[PDB]
RNA sequence: GGGAUAAGUGCUGAAAGCAUCUAAGCAUGAAGCCCCCCUCAAGAUGAGAUUUCCCAACUUCGGUUAUAAGAUCCCUCAAAG
RNA sequence: UUGGCACCUCGAUGUCGGCUCAUCGCAUCCUGGGGCUGUAGUCGGUCCCAAGGGUUGGGCUGUUCGCCCAUUAAAGCGGUACGCGAGCUGGGUUCAGAACGUCGUGAGACAGUUCGGUCCCUAUCCGUCGUGGGCGUAGGAAAUUUGAGAGGAGCUGUCCUU
RNA sequence: UAUGUUAAGUGGAAAAGGAUGUGGCGUUGCCCAGACAACUAGGAUGUUGGCUUAGAAGCAGCCAUCAUUUAAAGAGUGCGU
């Protein structure tokens, strides 16, 4: 999980989600599961 | 579960099944008896309230508390008792098997159980801070001035004051405190003594709450 | 919300008993008892039951379709029934029953025992194959998961409780 | 009790005649040890000769002290003068015998060889 | 050993007929939070509760003696100082 | 932290280390929960949640620091007048003596060394640790009490088994 | 009082940057011939042809990237070495 002020799509298959108030990308490659932004 | 009011004796030594030293404090507890049921509704908390020792009976002109008063006299005899010295109750217990006048006696333990003792501890009186707390004391030689003084009780400008608890001297004992998880190792029923394994608060000729273990 | 309000739902057979809000589906395999939003207001025709929402807001359009869907499920499932298949791969990792409770066996130097609930029922398969059976879809998938967290699967061997059908991301990590 | 800066005599034929101690193994804070307790420890007497020569850092047992051991039946046993046995970092000696008593409780810390090579168990 | 949680993990689930931990709801999850365990605690001026003991007789009207029940003075003491 | 400014203090706010006693933050050293990994488990690395507790003994210097020797699960970083001298020391530094090197024609000088060099105070108030008396709790009393609150604990190793 | 805006206690401390948070005003390319979803409907051909490179035929790199079996098709939009 990246935690990092930048949140944004790494792959094409990521999609950004905003979850509980948080802007996190969520994608099939575990690596670029992020978090806050 | 089950709880008697008695009072130390001393220490002693028994020798175990396998050969071991066990180290034993005698307690006695003789014609302890309840005096009320406290319940629910008519108290709030369901619990039981036992007399230990005897007191003599009133008598007109009395100077101590050897003998009782007439506010005691009253309370006893509601549970046809004589009046008693010792006065404490018990929450663990189940009221129901428990009737306002019964004695209760030494065998209510049985040999191995886990018991929790509360008394109260000796009197040290008025101490210092490297006895009453445990402080290191300073240095003996090498030219000092500070060989058993508490060291500083604060800060500087910041918190111009000392805070709530800050360990300085004072009377030491007399605190009520709760030894647990021991156990009896023989109750003997005809000299009514209950012996406990280790040790236990408080100066001969106490008073020590033996209950249950809460744990 | 096209969810909610194109896709009208199709009473087969069962008794959508919508009582102001608090519906109550019942059917070939049991009763499941709901309640739905409030401003929401349901129009059941002949075997066919529509939601409508009050306005076109967003709250009233996220809620619209949210529970348009959670009626179908409960009809499509008094009906037809929900079924989760969760395998077991792995050399000693077996599956058996004791008593409507499921004992699990995937090397954890202990059994590990998951007790059943109402409405709901397991059953194994070859010592493989556990089966989790109700009318609820949300307590297929409680149960499932809960049965799925004693070993998820892993990366490299895939040893674990599967869901049936689930990749399993495969790290070839050497020695 | 054994802390360190404590010299104790070796019983043993190891070379060193006569060792002190730096640590008490077993604790962050242990302060003391008794039979039964291992230590580190520099010679500073060794033989002509033997195995362990002056100056080194060794691992070693204590085997009798004057302090001594209260046994669960109330029983205690104290010695004259306390002592030490190099080991080899598996609980076996560096030298060839032992010299003196030794205690019974070595016996249940696998010191087993210890207490095989020793002229008195107690 | 309970109860509520943190990062996290989910279940059902739409906005956005797909998806999706989220918005409704409902799960799980830490030496952390609350309880649980020890101690002090009704000056808790909100001053709480239970049992018992004491209960008259002058007033000229109590702004009333002295006495109960209970203590203390004083004295022998220590398990307390 | 090294500074810049000169705003309170020169009818005096003792300045450095150490000792005694701590207390608080978390950007966490260990322990607990997790996402990961170029993680097969032990391994390590990274990031997140976490401050409840814990977070050694020595050799060398006046030293803080740092290095070294043994351990530990870890040997955390900071605030607190670089916490704390009306609680302690006084080794360093900063009076008068002396001496060496250097500068000065000289008296003398150097933040260059070196040996020596007086640490006062009976606690009024607030504060804090204990311990009494008075009064109030719609009568006067003896005993047993619930608990609104408050405080204390809160750490963790190795071995065996599977 | 009237009409609107926020959902963060924003109001009631920062910034480069990051974001399917939400409201307004335009501009716009597409769409009942039916754009946009997963619409679970076909997905490959001589053919990696040529340099074919560790052999590697959507990956170590020049792409020469020909028509369509076809309602819809690319010497493969593409996840891969
Ligand atoms: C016994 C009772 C008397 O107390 C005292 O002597 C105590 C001991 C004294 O403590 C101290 O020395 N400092 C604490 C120790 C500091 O070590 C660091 C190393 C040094 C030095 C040094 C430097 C220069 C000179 C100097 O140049 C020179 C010369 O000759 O020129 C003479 N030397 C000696 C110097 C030595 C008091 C307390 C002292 O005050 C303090 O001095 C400082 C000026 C300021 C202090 N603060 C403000 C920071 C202050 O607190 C006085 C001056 O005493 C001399 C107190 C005055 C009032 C007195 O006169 C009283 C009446 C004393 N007289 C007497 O008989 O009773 C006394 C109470
Ligand atoms: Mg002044």
């Amino acid at each position: 999980m990246k935690v990092r002020p930048s949140v944004k799509p790494i792959c094409e298959k990521c999609k950004v989600i905003k979850r509980k108030g948080k802007v996190m990308v969520i994608c099939e490659n575990p690596k670029h599961k992020q978090r806050q932004g | 579960t089950k709880g008697i009011l008695g009072r130390k004796i001393g220490m002693t030594q028994v020798f175990g099944e396998n050969g071991e030293l066990i180290p034993v404090t005698v307690v006695e507890a003789k014609e302890n008896v309840v005096l009320q049921k406290k319940t629910v509704e008519v108290d709030g908390y369901n619990a039981i309230q036992v007399g230990f020792e005897d007191k003599k009976a009133y008598k007109k002109d009395a100077k101590s508390n050897k003998y009782a008063n007439k506010p005691a006299e009253g309370h006893a005899k509601k549970a046809d008792a004589a009046p008693k010295r010792f006065i404490r109750e018990f929450r663990n217990v189940d009221v129901d098997a428990y009737e306002v006048g019964q004695e209760v006696s030494v065998d209510t333990f049985v040999a191995g159980d886990v018991i929790d003792v509360t008394g109260v501890s000796k009197g040290k009186g008025f101490q210092g801070a490297i006895k009453r707390h445990g402080q290191s004391r300073g240095p003996m030689s090498h030219g000092s001035h500070f060989h058993r003084a508490p060291g500083s009780v604060g800060m500087a400008s910041d918190a111009s004051r000392v805070f709530k608890g800050q360990k300085m001297p004072g009377r030491m004992g007399g605190n009520t405190v709760t030894v647990q998880n021991l156990e009896v190792v023989q109750v003997d029923t005809e000299n009514k003594v209950i012996l406990v394994k280790g040790n236990v608060p408080g100066p001969k000729k106490g008073l020590v709450e033996i209950r249950t273990s809460i744990k | 919300s096209r969810v909610g309000k194109k896709i009208i739902d199709i009473p087969s057979d069962v008794t959508v008993t919508f009582d102001g809000n608090h519906v109550t589906v019942k059917g070939p395999k049991g009763e499941l008892s709901r309640t739905l939003n409030e401003r929401m207001t349901f129009k059941q025709e002949e075997n066919t039951i529509e939601v409508v929402r009050p306005s076109d807001s967003k709250e009233d359009r996220t809620n619209h379709g949210t529970t348009r869907a959670l009626l179908n499920n409960m009809v499509q499932g008094v009906s037809q029934g929900y079924v989760k298949v969760l395998e077991l791969v792995g050399v000693g990792y077996r599956a058996q029953m004791q008593g409507k409770d499921l004992i699990l066996n995937v090397g954890y130097s202990h059994p590990v025992e998951i007790k059943a609930e109402e409405n709901i029922t397991f059953s194994v398969e070859k010592n493989t194959v556990v089966k989790v059976e109700g009318i609820s879809k949300e307590q297929v998938g409680a149960l499932a998961s809960n049965i799925r967290s004693v070993r998820p699967p892993e990366p490299y061997k895939g040893k674990g409780i599967r869901y049936q059908g689930e990749y399993v991301r495969r790290k070839e990590g050497k020695t | 009790m054994i802390q360190q800066e404590t010299r104790l005599k070796v019983a043993d034929n190891s070379g060193a005649r006569e060792v002190l101690t730096i640590k008490v193994l077993g604790g962050s804070g242990r302060k003391t040890a008794n039979i039964g307790d291992v230590i580190v420890c520099t010679v500073k007497n060794a033989t002509p000769g033997g195995v362990v020569k002056k100056g080194d850092v060794v691992k070693a047992v204590i085997v009798r002290t004057k302090s001594g051991v209260r046994r669960n039946d109330g029983s205690y046993i104290k010695f004259d003068e306390n002592a030490c046995v190099i080991i080899r970092d598996d609980k076996g000696p560096r030298g060839t015998r032992i010299f003196g008593p030794v205690a019974r409780e070595l016996r249940e810390g696998n010191f087993m060889k210890i207490v095989s090579l020793a002229p008195e168990v107690l």
